[PDB]
RNA sequence: UCAACUUCAG
């Protein structure tokens, strides 16, 4: 839904890297090379990033219970 | 290597990233135990469930 | 009869590594130092949540567990922090914790990000590793997240949200020379980053006579703790741990005579 | 024990209230047992 | 107690036995709203 | 509450 802190494998902190991996897949990066940009280096890590689903934009579109 | 004793397993690990799912079945909803609890009107037997 | 004198030689040392190499040394102290990296080195991390409002799509529970999740910076107080069942004042005090708060809401209509610069420390020496930013919620217009927090001392046994550390590689013969691991086919195996050999020679000849040693580490720091002082707290802790069994040895020992 | 008359049904044993529970709902109403309504049929007929 | 309306998103305050309808916007389903007392949640 | 139904587990 929201990208984990830190890596299940190892624990690095990968939480702060989502924004980033997309905006760099934005620029024209491969996903490799934005995952290597990044500094992910283990496949444990770059798996966070590369499978990672985010739901949260979904699930922001419906209004909130309480304005 | 293994993590007790830090030496090298001698059979090389098969190991790699592989996609799991997390079944609905858990243990938590199937553990039970009965000690003389309610029990049905008709058979006065123990109920079941 | 007596313990060998071990010696370390840093190869690497960066703010998020510590490359090192510790010769002289038995398999089982070089091992169990790396398991204390791993779990039994003191770090600061959030265990106690309170939400007073959370009107954003995850769950409190949910939130609760990123807040934890988000590294500290530990480097001193750590060791002056004393553990909240060690403290003598009832629940959490200035001593044994540090409060973080977190009050955020989106007015605005574009997305708000709630990161880990949001949370504000009463003390200034731990704060989340901020000096991007751990993404803690994504909240939309109207939807509100307000809750305190306190941070206590402990390691890694008691939960990875206390590992100070990220990945320890850990490799010693990096030729196989004891045989340690038997290779089917020797030549299809890649080569050690550490490995000496020459690119013929797959495994280096079988040593009869030798013991594991000169044990390669690569520690990564979370970022809490510097992966310097990770390493210096764990030799520490393993040491303090000998000791204590020491201790309590010689009572029993006393009170069995 | 058995007389070939007797296997001609001049009475009908009625089995106890054990046999054919009350079915209880919340207190506001108790449904009857098979056996009771079957029963509440052949007095019915048995006095017509 | 005091019910968030499930449309319009505005606290009506319903007393016990009255209908569940909302002024100003009639929608017939209110939420109880969150609790005031506080639980304590283990980062764990 | 009880009967019925369906869906699952091994
Ligand atoms: C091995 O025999 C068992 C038992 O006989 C018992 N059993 C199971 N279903 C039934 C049933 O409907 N009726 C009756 N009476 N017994 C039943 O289950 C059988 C096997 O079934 P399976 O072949 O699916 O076992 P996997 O080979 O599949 O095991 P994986 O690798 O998943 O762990
Ligand atoms: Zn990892
Ligand atoms: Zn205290
Ligand atoms: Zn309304």
């Amino acid at each position: 839904m929201i990208i984990p802190v830190r890596c299940f494998t190892c624990g690095k902190i990968v939480g702060n890297k989502w924004e980033a991996y997309l905006g760099l897949l934005q620029a024209e990066y491969t996903e490799g090379d934005a995952l290597d940009a990044l500094g992910l280096k283990r496949y444990c890590c770059r798996r966070m990033l590369l499978a990672h689903v985010d739901l949260i934009e979904k699930l922001l579109n419906y209004a909130p219970l309480e304005k | 290597y293994n993590g007790f004793t830090g030496r090298k397993i001698t059979s090389q690990i098969f190991i790699g990233p592989t996609y799991y799912q997390r079944l609905k079945h858990m243990v938590d909803d199937k553990i039970h135990s009965r000690a003389r609890g309610p029990i049905q009107i008709l058979n006065r037997q123990p109920m079941e469930g | 009869p007596y313990a060998n004198q071990p010696t370390v030689r840093i190869t690497e040392l960066t703010d998020e590594n510590v490359k090192f190499i510790i010769e002289n040394t038995d398999l089982a102290v070089a091992n169990s130092i790396r398991r204390v990296f791993i779990a039994e080195v003191p770090i600061i991390a959030i265990d106690w949540v309170q939400i007073d409002a959370n009107s954003s799509v995850l769950h409190d529970e949910f939130i609760a567990h990123r807040l934890g999740l988000i590294p500290l910076t530990s480097d001193d107080i750590v060791d002056k922090l004393q553990y909240s069942r060690d403290c003598t004042c009832e629940e959490f005090c200035p001593e044994c914790s540090v409060e973080f708060t977190l009050d955020v809401r989106c007015n605005e209509d574009q997305t708000r990000h709630v990161t880990s610069r949001d949370l504000i420390s009463n003390s200034p020496r731990v704060i989340p590793v901020t000096s991007d930013d751990i993404l803690i919620v994504k909240l939309r217009k109207g939807q509100e997240l307000r809750l305190r927090a306190y941070a206590k001392k402990g390691f890694g046994k008691e939960h990875a949200k206390w590992n100070p550390t990220a990945g320890v590689a850990f490799e010693y013969d990096p030729d196989n020379a004891l045989r340690h691991t038997v290779y089917p086919k020797p030549e299809e195996w890649p080569k050690s980053e550490y490995s000496e050999l020459d690119e013929d020679e797959s495994q280096a000849p079988y040593d009869p006579n030798g013991k594991p040693e000169r044990f390669y580490y690569n520690v990564e720091s979370c970022g809490s703790l510097r992966p310097e002082t990770i390493v210096l707290s764990a030799l520490s802790g393993l040491k303090k741990k000998l000791s204590d069994l020491q201790t309590q040895l010689s009572h029993e020992i006393q009170s069995d005579v | 024990y058995a007389r070939p008359e007797w296997m001609i049904v001049t009475v009908l044993p009625v089995p106890p209230l054990s046999v054919r529970p009350a079915v209880v709902m919340q207190g506001s109403a108790r449904n009857q047992d098979d056996l009771t309504h079957k029963l509440a049929d052949i007095v019915k007929i048995n006095n017509q | 107690m005091i019910y968030i309306c499930g449309e319009c998103h505005t606290e009506n305050e319903i007393k016990s036995r009255d209908p569940i309808r909302c002024r100003e916007c009639g929608y017939r389903i209110m939420y109880k709203k969150r609790t005031k007392r506080l639980v304590v949640f283990d980062a764990r």
